[PDB]
């Protein structure tokens, strides 16, 4: 029986930072989510570990592109796991 | 050979997806959203969260257009409950948002930290030293990402 | 070349998660410097992305206690990283 | 195998390390900080950063004792470099702080998101595209973290 903080093994998916907007394609769902989805279907057979995948959605995100503001979107992960999080 | 987190259980544990895509109510009620359109394409969203965590052994517990109130309900349930045979909890919120905050489908707001907060250990000990992922698909305010040129990559 | 979010491959590695303290011990220096330290040693030759490493930290910092006010502290790295970071 | 930040500049980049000791500032100055101790134990922090980072084949660049507009100074310094031939850029701060700020050594407070957002894309495209690491460490408030008790790991 050992002790760990109240706010331990957390992990928040943030779609956006702070102040800015995020983007849904009424055709095919949003960016974030979408990206979320399959890089979690393809990564997680592989054996790989969330925050890895967490970093790719932040890649696949970062190349989309919204030209009639000339827009952008950064997804913004934020955790406090203790150890690696797989999904088998 | 680092540290993982378990997971082996039957059912890994609850994917909660609370999806908000009408907020005709929100319109109606709070005049500073008097604008606000319907998440058209959650539904896909929802769907692609759906099946993909189904495959992961994960057992969905999906929950339409909730009021904040609602929201609150529902975390509440999953926040009393014995997830002692669970090994995670991830929930998943579709909708409008803004600084730090979600939006009901009533346009009242939740602060992100209050919802996450509600699974600690001292306010969940089924979930103490287990994983609790939430993934929050919002706006965090009316910004856009100015894009800067590089091509590194 | 290319576009990419303004807001793109940030890491920032807060000591503690918001509204609480974080120790200090005026013998050995900080709980989580020093383990962030202590770490990256052990950590960055064999290979490991600093994502790792900083979960290792979240991790042996989780452990300490400040058995007086029997009290907890927990580091919280937030990210915008969009590739893994290593440190050959 | 993924993609991975190149780091293989010569001097990688540099590694800031403001760190705060005497507070005798603060207490003179702010009233609500007449009790502030000094921070014991950073001398070690910076040490250890210094070494282990120096081995890392980074450039440190130490400064002691900042107020918060010396703070600013020298974040605006390394924001207005050319860093083309680094790779990469981290910050250390060692300080007493709030929440989300860290205290100047006058009692002064600097949010943490004003010294982050310094070195974006655009206030900085020297860097844009590289990885740009801040490792704050300093309180955030004055509850002390819970803790409870689970045997697993």
């Amino acid at each position: 029986t050992r002790y760990i903080p109240d706010e331990a093994d957390f992990l928040l998916g943030m779609a956006t930072v702070n102040n800015c907007v995020s983007y849904r394609n009424p055709a095919e769902g949003t960016w974030y989510i979408q990206s979320l989805c399959q890089s979690l279907r393809e990564r997680c057979p592989r054996g790989d570990d969330i925050l890895t995948i967490l970093t790719e959605v932040n890649y696949e995100v970062s190349n989309k592109d919204d030209k009639k503001n000339m827009g952008k979107q950064m997804p913004q992960p934020t955790f406090t796991l203790r150890k690696k999080l797989v999904f088998p | 050979l680092d540290k993982v987190y378990q997971m082996k259980s039957k059912p890994r544990g609850y994917c909660l997806i609370i999806n908000n895509h009408n907020f005709a109510k929100a319109r109606e009620k709070v005049p500073k959203l008097h604008s606000i359109r319907d998440r058209n394409g959650t539904h896909l969203d929802a769907g692609a969260l759906t099946t993909t965590f189904e495959e992961l052994h994960f057992e969905i517990k999906p929950h339409h257009d909730c009021t904040v109130e609602q929201i609150y309900e529902i975390l509440k349930i999953y926040q009393l409950m014995d997830h002692s045979n669970m090994d995670c909890f991830i929930c998943c919120i579709l909708s409008h948002g803004d600084k730090g905050i979600i939006y009901g489908t009533d346009g009242q707001e939740a602060p992100i930290y209050e919802l996450t907060s509600q699974f600690t250990g001292l306010k969940c000990p089924s979930l103490a030293g287990k994983p609790k992922v939430f993934f929050i698909q919002a706006c965090q305010g009316d910004n856009y990402q100015k894009g800067i040129p590089v091509e590194t990559d």
